[PDB]
RNA sequence: GUGAAGAGGGAAACAACCCAGACCGCCAGCUAAGGUCCCAAAGUCAUGGUUAAGUGGGAAACGAUGUGGGAAGGCCCAGAC
RNA sequence: CGAUGUCGGCUCAUCACAUCCUGGGGCUGAAGUAGGUCCCAAGGGUAUGGCUGUUCGCCAUUUAAAGUGGUACGCGAGCUG
RNA sequence: UGCUGAAAGCAUCUAAGCACGAAACUUGCCCCGAGAUGAGUUCUCCCUGACCCUUUAAGGGUCCUGAAGGAACGUUGAAGA
């Protein structure tokens, strides 16, 4: 008989809520990305998941090493004409502002359908508006 | 999945796998193998007096 | 490290104010002439004045010696300023004011039609002479550059705008 | 202007003085010696 | 600033004293009825529903009928929701009449094309035909080498072949005004405008301008 | 010497290089060459020096108040830069 | 060698610039109009006839331009042959 | 291309504080676009029956009852294989 058993129905989450004013990009990737799986508590499989539901409010008021910021260029394949179009990382902060914490703890996490079910349990926002007070989201500031 | 356990517990009190697992093997009789490990989520008050048990023969 | 540690020394007919942040100088020239640091401290004690970095931040006597470098013109710029040096030479070259806005002949179909910044405007004693009145060392010196861009002197011929800090030159012709 | 990574100072009226990040040249009167990088 | 619909009625030549004839439009432009006045800023956004025609009652059904109820007993087809951004409208259900346009100097159309079905790569993007002259067999309509040579793979997405022509939204970008009479309804303008009865014909002032 | 007739571990894939030799298993443990930031298992180890370059991860000439490391001198408080 | 269609041209261009034109920046041993030259932006664009099957070649005439380099010395379940 | 100017008694187009600097770029014109499973914003229409079962917060029956809406049927097409 098994010691231990992983079941994704046990596993339990509860909302938070966090802060990226003035934040380090990365340091709170690496927290961010680690408790969207769980990895601050008790492990097992890497097939399931120990996370919880996260909120973010103010994405795009975030600090970074990156110290030229006319350099990156985001390219996307698509197919069309065989095209492709960059954009540098002050037009990219300007146009997805919500984006940019999304693809810094994409780095932090596994890839297709699993990656997705993480993704579901983090939500983003820039406006700075918190909208779901019905389900009293957990305050942290580190 | 039981390296995971104990790793995961280790991290939680600031001690490394490599260390954990070297300092109880320095100790006589106190390794207890992975198949009884459960102590690693049993009490965390427990484990942090199992982590210094094993840095007084890590050293 | 050496200029952060001048004196400046004020001169007369001066006053002197300052609330924990921005130095303001008054007197026979100019109006509300002032300079702001945020990480950098500028006071003054009876007639000297002293320059350094704020608590918790440190400069290594570099900015410190950078706010020095404009608060010692500031007091030349509020007691005699600046001298006239802007000049432009050539057969159908003038300089004129309507208003305090310039008519700068320079064979172009537009005449530059421009009035300057604030606290700064340009006057014509002669078609050949222009004169700026200001106390900010850093506005007459980008105005007279803002100008020196239009109609930048030809190689055979070196007419055009004369400024005193380089020399104007024509190059030598084979000669046909 | 010759794009180069080193400088010849063959003119005494030039200053020879580091400007934005390099060894620079220049003549009052010559363009020959003008030089962006050393 | 919003644009009117009206009826086109046909196309002429004005003559003009330049010898010229200059070639021009008429449409009725009827006073859009207004179903709906937004300027309430209902999720930070102001509206106005224009409204021109009506359906017959036997294709128009509840979930329709009800959303042209509260300005009149008529119903169907286009309401015209335009969104309002820099310019206060009167705040009550008021129709609006062609006289908007008698201040404008330059305008743009937009509406529907004329169905051309099938079409083949040929009349769909003017393309150049083989020469069936000096041989050449089996085909000449059709475009030559879709992609470049072994090493591609595959073929680029939204190149110019194949597709079908027509039946969908075109846009004339500038068009003259000539005459403005909103006693009689009617708007006259310099130029020729796209698609017949499946054509809506949304004539907007110059944004440009 | 490696293979051909030798499996396995490292070198991204990778008989030629590195390691080591393949009877079976383990409700059992250690090691070779090589690994240990997130992926994908384990040091985000401890300490003596170096670095703003992406050298790390193609390649000469050359200069400098970018910086790290030495020795011998000149100019000098019978006064120097 | 138990299967690897050939030359130019047409037809389709494609992808670049060690840039042909256009945009912008400096020079000439550049008086102006000319002739000669260094190089940022790859964003917009970059010839037809004569003789010949012709790459090459000579030869008539344009354009703001007809230049350098790759693609089975670029296209055959493409055309010409 | 330059202004003011520090690291650096002197000097510097750069470090801090700044003004100029292109056809393009970013904004802008127009068509398409929620498979954006991230499934958005807003309006409009409509349904008022009763009992029962399960290791019963989810599924499954009986008897009554059938809105808003859809399709079918059909005379024609500046819509169409």
């Amino acid at each position: 008989m098994k010691t231990f058993t992983a079941k994704p129905e046990t596993v339990k989450r509860d909302w938070y809520v966090v802060d990226a004013t003035g934040k380090t990009l990365g340091r709170l990737a690496t927290e961010l990305a680690r408790r969207l799986r769980g990895k601050h508590k008790a492990e097992y499989t890497p097939h399931v998941d120990t996370g919880d539901y996260i909120i973010v409010l103010n994405a795009d008021k975030v600090a970074v090493t990156g110290n030229k910021r006319t350099d990156k260029v985001y390219y996307h394949h698509t197919g069309h004409i065989g095209g492709i179009k960059q954009a540098t990382f002050e037009e990219m902060i300007a146009r997805r502002p919500e984006r940019v914490i999304e693809i810094a703890v994409k780095g932090m996490l596994p890839k297709g359908p699993l990656g997705r079910a993480m993704f579901r349990k983090l939500k983003v926002y820039a406006g700075n508006e918190h909208n779901h007070a019905a389900q009293q989201p957990q305050v942290l500031d580190i | 999945l039981w390296i995971a356990r104990i790793n995961a517990a280790a991290r939680q009190n600031g001690i490394s796998y490599s260390k954990f697992i070297n300092g109880l093997k320095k100790a006589s009789v106190e390794i207890d193998r992975k198949i009884l490990a459960d102590i690693a989520v049993f009490d965390k008050v427990a484990f942090t007096a199992l982590v210094e048990k094993a840095k007084a023969a890590l050293a | 490290s050496r200029v952060a540690k001048a004196p400046v020394v004020v001169p007369a007919g001066v006053d002197v104010k300052i609330n924990g942040q921005v130095i303001t100088i008054k007197g026979k020239n100019g109006e509300l002439t002032r300079t702001l640091n945020d990480a950098v401290e500028v006071k003054h004690a009876d007639n000297t004045l002293t320059f350094g970095p704020r608590d918790g931040y440190a400069d290594g006597w570099a900015q410190a010696g950078t706010a020095r470098a404009l608060l010692n013109s500031m007091v030349i710029g509020v007691t005699e300023g600046f001298t006239k040096k802007l000049q432009l030479v050539g057969v159908g070259y003038r300089a004129a004011v309507k208003g305090n806005v310039i008519n700068l002949s320079l064979g172009f179909s537009h005449p530059v039609d421009h009035q300057l910044p604030a606290g700064i405007t340009a006057e014509c004693p002669t078609q050949t002479e222009i004169v700026l009145k200001g106390a900010d060392k850093q506005v007459i010196g980008q105005v007279a550059a803002d100008l020196r861009a239009y109609r930048r002197p030809e190689p055979y011929k070196g007419k055009g705008v004369r400024y005193a800090d380089e020399v104007v030159r024509t190059k030598e012709a084979k000669k046909k | 202007m010759k794009v180069r990574a080193s400088v010849k100072k063959l003119c005494r009226n030039c200053k020879i003085v580091k400007r934005d990040g390099v060894i620079r040249v220049i003549c009052s009167a010559e363009p020959k010696h003008k030089q962006r990088q050393g | 600033m919003i644009g009117l619909v009206g009826k086109k009625v046909g196309m002429t030549r004005i003559f003009t004293e330049d010898g010229v004839s200059i070639p021009v439009t008429v449409i009725e432009v009827e006073a859009n009825r207004v179903t709906q006045v937004k300027d309430l800023a209902n999720d930070g956004y102001r509206a106005i529903q224009v409204t021109t025609g009506a359906k017959k009652a036997n294709r128009v059904t509840k979930p329709e009928a009800g959303h042209f109820a509260k300005a009149g007993v008529e119903a169907g087809r286009g309401l015209w929701e335009f969104r309002l951004a820099e310019g206060e409208e009167f705040t009550v259900g008021q129709s609006i009449s062609v006289e908007l346009f008698a201040d404008v100097k330059k305008v743009d159309v937009t509406g529907t094309s004329k169905g051309k079905g099938f079409a083949g790569t040929v009349k769909r993007w003017n393309f150049r035909t083989q020469d069936a002259t000096h041989g050449n067999s089996l085909s000449h309509r059709v475009p030559g080498s879709i992609g470049q040579n072994q090493t591609p793979g595959k073929v680029f997405k939204g190149k110019k072949m194949a597709g079908q022509m027509g039946n969908e939204r075109v846009t004339v970008q500038s068009l003259d005004v000539v005459r403005v009479d909103a006693e009689r309804n009617l708007l006259l303008v310099k130029g020729a405008v796209p698609g017949a009865t499946g054509s809506d014909l949304i004539v907007k002032p110059a944004v440009k301008a």
